[PDB]
């Protein structure tokens, strides 16, 4: 029972926190049903049920003390799905189905148990291409998942606090990219998407009827970005339109400036920003195999070529187009259907390093899908094979490989919730097709490292204690 | 640069009874100033009675020059005093 | 090579501004030699020990990145801290793994040789959890406390992030590449636990160095199991946002009345001290936010006087363990909810002492010499009168509605 668990500290990063005690003074509330039936001796396989009850009480923060119900429903608490599955495991009726104690500790040893916060399935299971979080820190902590399901578009809207969602079809054809813009001075917030019809549509989040249509282009919009102003636009024929944040409030707005970075044979796939504040005045974009940067004047200030990659890397993976550009001290590049990541520098405009994700993966298809960075020097590599990689920018080494939670990672955004906490949404596929949106704690790499060091220190303490006792 | 005449004033005040720590200060200066401060480091009396760094600094200051007649005899008197204070000093 | 003198020349040449010079081939050969001696990682541990014996934090980082057991040896951190070292070196050793017991011993060392910088560097590792917003200095036996130590522990939002240098990481990257090639060939702190640190005063917290502006947002201060004697008044007015103050198991002698001047104090605990023989709260003080008051196990010989005018809205008045003779003045706390006079010397309660407290629910009066129970409020739900000489169940308790 919790009455038998002593606490020697409250500091999370302590070597010794909780201990067990039997004061020698089963209990009705905290006994296994097989034990309550008077059947047999307690046995090891019933202690795991008692431990599952204790885990339920810790999760619910002592709510039950003052056929078990749903912890999230009957009492208020954050989901913590990995532990809910563990609870539902070690509380099964058939004692042969309860995991053994060593197994319970082994699955309590994962940083993915501490860091996974919410795991939401989408029942419709539609192929979801894009999504954009809500930049509002209000109670409307929600996503705006865009997808394509028909000759027209599919528009979801999944609320986090509710975990329920509404779907709509308000575009004329499939959508490939999303973007949201919020003008607090005017208290206006709009969700703009890129439709494969070859147009751009605006939907005001304040009123479901306030809709507009924007200027048309010959190809399909592939990416959008908002810089915090100006609305960046990106097409598949190498076009770069700038939309004023305020001018797009009215329907049929005008693009303040339009550049043709490239041509039809080269789509513009990704636009990003520099993480360092000293370079806040440069925006980078990948038009096919050109890593171009343009200043706050919307004029190209650098134009690298990527066709040089075939001289060192394989020509097969070299002659694809850029997927993403992750701007930092060094440019990080992902190319279509390529399992290798290329590292460039802004100054020399030349290759500096390569990353062969196949090495890390085979150490356990491995196609690279999305790249994300956090300022904590951990670059999250989402591989199309359904595995996330954690690379440390100081050493460019592996931290941990996260897998067996989805089969194909599609996109990976960083976003904040209404509790001011920063999380990383990972929308992955599940083809048994099913779309699952895991919301990871942004502190996953630190958690991996700390838990490893912590379990090693405790192992050393136990070893030393066993030695001096003998 | 004023630490030289400061150590001169220190040499003036050590003659007063109950001079008591100032040993860490003059030790840091001697580690900072190798030549001039060590010439007057004979003023180092029985202070601190365990840092091996202090003895290392003393012997290294003696050896770094090792050619000035007066500092050799002064440091020898000092090390004789401190070993008379503690026999464990001989080991280190 | 590493046995005789390799460190004395290698560290000297690589730290004497080896960067910012057109000696690319020179650095290449030195890194080739580095990767060559990098084998037999025991030697790397020797290099780390020698690099810490001297104050050269420029290359210790490189040794740590290549992989060096910072818990090798008087461990490393205690050695570095014993001699005069630099904050950068101890920081790099704390960031890499080092046993908690070793860090604790190093804190004791740096406490001996008083140096605020290394003390703060260590306390930022031992006793700070940014998730909870709490300092957890509980049981460290820090015989004193100085604001210059807890300074950098508080967020101090003016501070920012800046990469001072990167030469060590790049040096580490290229020696690792050469080794591989040779192988191939807001949010303030709302808690401050100082409990059980064997303190003797906290007078050093007064117009503190950058800690004064941070104490104004403290919402808990555990000071129990120390040995204090007073509470500095300047601290009482500085702590303009406390709610939970803990002072039990200290050595007090008279209740500091000005404690009830704190703007938002809501749980005061002065228990197990030697307070006595009577607490007299000054009528000029009005504390309408005090919703708990624990004066247990003191040497009180009365109920705290002027408790109605001063502590207006009190919920739990716990006076257990004191030596209270026998009540004569009626409580008037309109909002009392739990009274507790167990283990006292009471023999008879005044016939109208609880009539003017209409919200009492719990009432514990164990281990007294009680023989009769006076008129009680009808809202009393729990009533624990044990071990206290009742010849018969009183008639005043057989009529309690609930
Ligand atoms: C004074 C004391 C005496 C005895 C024990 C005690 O638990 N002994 C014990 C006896 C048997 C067993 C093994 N059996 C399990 C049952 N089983 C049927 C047979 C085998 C174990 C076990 F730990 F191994 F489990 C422990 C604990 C304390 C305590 C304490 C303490 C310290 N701080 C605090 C603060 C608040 C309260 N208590 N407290």
């Amino acid at each position: 029972k919790p009455h038998n668990v002593l606490l020697f500290t409250l500091y999370p990063n302590a070597a010794i926190i909780a201990k067990i005690a039997d004061y020698g003074i089963g209990t009705p509330g905290f006994r296994a049903p097989e034990v309550a039936r008077g059947n047999v001796i307690y046995n090891q396989q019933a202690d795991v049920y008692s431990f599952g009850l204790l885990l339920y009480d810790i999760l619910t923060t002592g709510g039950r003390i003052v056929k078990l119900p749903d912890p999230v429903k009957e009492y208020g608490c954050a989901p913590w799905p990995m532990v809910e599955k563990l609870i539902k495991q070690c509380l099964k009726e058939n004692p042969q189905e309860r995991p053994t104690s060593a197994q319970v500790f082994d699955i309590l040893n994962s940083a993915e148990l501490v860091c996974l916060t919410r795991r939401i399935l989408l029942p419709k299971n539609v192929i979801v291409e894009c999504m954009v979080a809500t930049h509002h820190n209000s109670r409307n902590a929600s996503i705006w998942l865009g997808c394509g399901h028909t000759d027209r578009g599919q528009l979801s809207f999944l609320d986090l606090n509710t975990e329920g969602y509404t779907s709509e079809e308000v575009a004329d054809s499939r959508i490939l990219c999303l973007a949201l813009v919020h003008l607090p001075v005017e208290k206006e917030s709009w969700i703009v998407s890129g439709t494969q019809s070859g147009t751009l549509l605006v939907i005001n989040t304040e009123d479901g009827k306030k809709r507009h249509t924007l200027e048309k282009m010959t190809d399909s919009v592939t990416c959008l970005y908002c810089n915090s102003n100006f609305l960046l636009v990106g097409t598949a024929d190498g076009k770069l339109a700038i939309f004023e944040d305020k001018t797009v409030k009215l329907k049929g707005a005008a693009p303040l400036k339009i550049l043709n970075i490239g041509n039809v044979s080269t789509p513009l796939m990704c636009l990003s920003e520099s993480t360092n504040s000293t370079e806040r005045n440069v925006m980078w974009g990948g038009c096919g195999t050109k890593i171009f940067s343009f200043s706050n004047d919307f004029t190209i200030q650098k134009l690298i070529e990527t066709r040089t990659s075939q001289l060192f890397s394989y020509a097969a993976f070299s002659d694809s187009n850029i997927i993403t550009v992750v701007v930092d001290t060094a440019l990080y590049i992902a190319k279509q259907n390529s399992p290798v990541v290329e590292v460039w520098d802004k100054k020399t405009e030349k290759l500096c390093g390569l990353i062969d994700c196949v090495h890390f993966l085979r150490e356990v298809s491995g196609r690279v899908k999305t790249l994300c960075l956090q300022k904590n020097t951990a670059l999250w590599i989402g591989t199309g094979g359904g595995h996330i990689l954690l690379l440390d920018l100081s050493t460019r080494r592996l931290i941990r490989v996260i897998y067996n939670f989805c089969n194909s990672v599609r996109v990976m955004m960083t976003a904040q919730l209404g509790s001011l906490k920063n999380v990383m949404l990972v929308l992955g596929y599940n083809r048994k097709i099913q779309s699952c949106l895991t919301v990871w704690d942004i502190n996953l790499p630190h958690e991996v490292q700390n838990l490893e060091k912590h379990i090693e220190v405790r192992k050393e303490l136990a070893e030393k204690m066993r030695r001096t006792s003998v | 640069g004023i630490q030289k005449c400061g150590l001169k004033v220190i040499s003036s005040i050590v003659h007063f009874p109950d001079a008591l720590g100032a040993m860490d200060s003059v030790l840091h200066t001697l580690q900072m100033y190798p030549d001039d401060q060590e010439i007057q480091c004979l003023g180092l009396s029985l202070i601190g009675y365990t840092g091996h760094l202090l003895a290392k600094i003393l012997v290294s200051s003696l050896y770094r020059f090792k050619d000035v007649a007066e500092i050799q005899t002064k440091g020898f008197q000092t090390i004789l005093a401190i070993l008379k204070l503690s026999a464990s000093f001989s080991k280190l | 090579l590493v046995h005789h003198s390799f460190d004395l020349v290698i560290f000297h040449q690589m730290s004497s501004n080896i960067m910012e010079q057109k000696d690319q081939q020179f650095l290449n050969l030195c890194c080739k030699c580095f990767a060559k001696v990098a084998m037999d990682d025991y030697l790397k541990n020797v290099m780390l020990e020698r690099a810490c014996d001297q104050n050269n934090s420029i290359m210790v980082e490189c040794l740590l990145l290549l992989g060096a057991d910072a818990n090798q040896a008087s461990s490393l951190i205690c050695q570095v801290c014993e001699k005069e070292s630099s904050p950068k070196l101890v920081e790099l050793l704390l960031n890499s793994g080092s046993r908690e017991q070793d860090v604790r011993k190093a804190l004791t060392i740096s406490i001996g040789k008083g140096d605020s910088q290394i003390i703060s560097l260590l306390l930022r590792r031992l006793a700070l959890d940014v998730a909870n917003n709490s300092i957890c200095l509980g049981g460290f036996c820090i015989g004193k406390v100085e604001p210059s130590w807890l300074g950098p522990l508080f967020p101090d939002k003016t501070s920012n992030l800046r990469k001072q240098t990167n030469i060590a990481s790049t040096l580490a990257r290229m020696v690792i590449r050469y080794q591989m090639k040779s192988a191939v060939e807001r949010e303030y702190i709302t808690s401050l636990d100082l409990s059980a640190n064997e303190l003797r005063d906290i007078d050093a917290l007064s117009q503190k160095c950058c800690i004064s502006v941070h104490l104004e947002h403290l919402e808990k201060l555990e000071l129990h199991q120390n040995a204090l004697t007073s509470f500095p008044q300047q601290l009482c007015e500085t702590l303009k946002s406390l709610t939970h103050l803990d002072l039990h198991s200290n050595k007090f002698t008279s209740f500091p009345s000005y404690l009830l001047k704190m703007s938002c104090i809501a749980n005061l605990d002065v228990s197990r001290n030697d307070i006595g023989p009577s607490v007299v709260l000054d009528p000029t003080v009005k504390c309408p936010t005090l919703k708990q008051f624990n004066l247990s196990y003191n040497q009180l010989s009365f109920v705290p006087e002027n408790l109605t005018d001063v502590v207006e809205k009190l919920e739990q008045l716990i006076l257990e363990g004191n030596k209270i003779s026998g009540i004569c003045s009626p409580l008037r706390l309109k909002e009392l909810k739990i009274l507790n006079l167990s283990k006292n010397h009471i023999s008879s309660l005044s016939e109208n002492f609880l009539e003017a407290c209409p919200k009492v629910e719990s009432f514990s009066a164990r281990m007294n010499f009680l023989a009769a129970m006076p008129f009680l409020p009808p809202s009393m739900t729990i009533l624990k009168l044990s071990q206290n000489k009742f010849s018969c169940i009183p008639e005043a308790i057989l009529n309690l509605p609930h």
